[PDB]
């Protein structure tokens, strides 16, 4: 498969991102969540090839990769992300773009250009809040062309304008290996919480799926294999409606491993929303509370391998998904009393590179689209 | 095959 | 055709 | 046929 | 129908709404299953029957003063024929009445005459000497009238010596688009917050016209009869409570706001399944109504129906079966949830006459708890 430098790469982003999840989750101001975890590990990559002293040895803090070397750092994650990116392309839809936004006075390095494109297939743009609807609409539009309109709008404002941003914009639709069928979908509603109710479209389909039922925690766990078992997506719900904190305390590396040794292949009713999850993250403040401190400080950023000068700090790193969930997938070909897996609640998911083991995505979905 | 599963139901009483 | 509504929750805290 | 019932709706309010 | 008929099938709609209102403030009784048009025919019996100030009160009971002797029984006897006939089509509805006369008590040749051919009233003598030979005879007669849907009117008698008038029903609603008999299986009817009934509930999915009463906190829906010439409406609080509160709101005019405000939405209807068995006995109640002297021993002027003063109403038992059933005629947004499992007030309306054909109200279905 991939290098041995990308496959301990490989572990430790999946580290880092249940780790920044959590992060996240215990942030009372997020709802939806939404991580790519060689994509976050790409973006402190960056930092540490543009940043010198502090700025890029804390990129490689919260990477856990202070031993390794900044060559093999860049060749690990430069592997990993292409492998990756397209271990996932053959499968399920998958678009991935990376572009580095400075200010009109900054000069991209020679040389920081060239590491950052072939290592992390870095775009550089210059961009300038001069007319600010024009800057947010030239980053709309490049997210908008990388994704197909999938997502059409990376962020509403950029509140720091002095510096620069690095934008992450992705689209990712599963491909299951057994598709539902397209006439299975009608009206419900989506219970954000107890009190709160979002209308939502519905996919249901009924069959032999990987289940756990935990009734010990009184939670559901189901494994969704993604089309010809390349990757497999993970649903983690509470039977009943709640909030997921109680879950996530459950949501560890090791507790996993002991839910997946526990399934076995029964009868599953699974019905899920329908549409596309637009989910937009600024991993600023909460890259920065795992150690990445000084590369967004505006009085002690070094980032002068970007632009040769230090004239510029980390802004914001936009992280924009857009999550379609949908019924298309491989067609497949009868008395078993199947399990109910009612998806109209809260839940968490993760998205598994069957060959690897890596994380390709960890998220949850707390609001769907919808007028109520 | 069969249909899909129901609503889910109403609330409890407070 | 969708099955039945699933029965009434449990009461309030 | 038709489907299975939903799941037990959710508790009320406190 | 004829002017006259339909003057008598507002008012007795009018009767039905008030003679609700008196059993259910009365401590004594739970389920409610009142005939509005079969009601105003027992009045009118006692008008047929009666003479003075007996056969006024029935009028009067009946809100039919403007209306003369001759106009109101040809009025009923239409009116109970037109929706006997007019819904034997759509829905089975099986109806008996039968007038009770002791022994020593001989209807008037003409009395048995007309009152067989306004109002199908059919009579019998008894004498409740023997109180279980009595109870057998009218409780045979009742079944009979209700291919055994209705075995029983009472288990006992408390006034023997007057007239006993029993009217025995069997009404099921055959819905416009059927329930699936497959959507069907056991629940929890909750009589009160404290006392849980298992019961068997059918559901269906469908457009209904509904209104959802966010001030109030109830729910109505309309739920069309065969070929949509009647309608069973629905009247219920969002969670279970008692029926008291929504009772003070039911009116006639009330009833005309809510159903104005009615929308075709997509409704999930759980109903109960099964036979609602309620036997009432109408005379202290139509007492309370106006109709007092023609309960009372000692000024009851009934002479027209026996030839000799020895005659009071003594009982008016009006006894439905009303089953809950799938069956109908054969046949999208986000639907809302019509989940009847507490106490409910339901009417059935014809459409077209606008008679009230039920008013009543499902407090305890028939299980353990």
């Amino acid at each position: 498969k991939l290098s041995p430098k990308a496959a301990t790469l490989a572990e430790r982003s999946a580290g880092l991102a249940f780790s920044l999840y959590q992060a996240m989750a215990k942030d009372q101001a997020v709802e939806n969540i939404l991580l790519s975890p060689v994509v976050v590990a790409s973006s402190l990559g960056l930092v540490s090839l543009g940043g010198k002293a502090t700025t890029a040895s804390q990129a490689k803090a919260v990477l856990s990769a202070e031993q390794l070397r900044d060559e093999e750092v860049h060749a690990g994650l430069g592997e990993l992300l292409r492998s990756l990116s397209n271990s996932t392309a053959r499968n399920v839809t998958w678009k991935l773009g990376s572009r580095l936004y400075g200010p009109s006075s900054v000069s991209f390095a020679e040389d920081f250009v060239r590491s950052s494109k072939q290592h992390y297939n870095c775009e550089h743009s210059k961009i300038n809040f001069r007319d600010k609807r024009s800057a947010l609409q030239s980053i709309n539009e490049w997210a908008a062309q990388t994704t197909d309109g999938k997502l059409p709008e990376v962020t509403k404002d950029v509140e720091r304008t002095d510096g620069a941003l690095l934008v992450n914009a992705m689209f990712f639709k599963p491909h299951w290996d057994e598709k539902f069928h397209h006439k299975m979908v009608d009206n419900r509603g989506f219970m954000v919480t107890r009190s709160y109710t979002v209308g939502v479209t519905m996919m249901h389909r009924t069959g032999l799926y990987n289940y756990y039922d935990d009734e010990k925690e009184k939670l559901q766990i189901v494994e969704m294999p993604l089309a010809h078992k390349l990757s497999s997506l993970i649903i983690l719900m509470p039977n009943n409606v709640e909030p997921l904190e109680r879950l996530e305390k459950l949501l560890t590396k090791e507790q996993l491993k002991i839910w997946m040794g526990k399934m076995q292949k029964k009868a599953v009713a699974i019905s899920l929303p329908k549409g596309v999850v637009e989910v937009t993250h600024d991993l600023q403040k909460h890259l920065a509370g795992l150690g990445l401190t000084e590369a967004i400080d505006k009085n002690k950023a070094d980032l002068s391998r970007m632009s040769g000068k230090k004239d510029l700090y980390l802004a914001s790193v936009f992280h924009a998904t857009a999550f379609e969930w949908d019924t298309e997938g491989n067609p497949f070909d009868e008395l078993r009393s199947p399990k109910l897996f009612y998806a109209d609640h809260p839940f968490i998911f993760l998205v598994r590179d069957t060959q690897s083991g890596s994380l390709l995505f960890i998220g949850r979905l707390v609001r769907p689209k919808g007028d109520k | 095959p069969p249909g899909p599963p129901g609503p889910r139901g109403p609330p409890g009483p407070p």
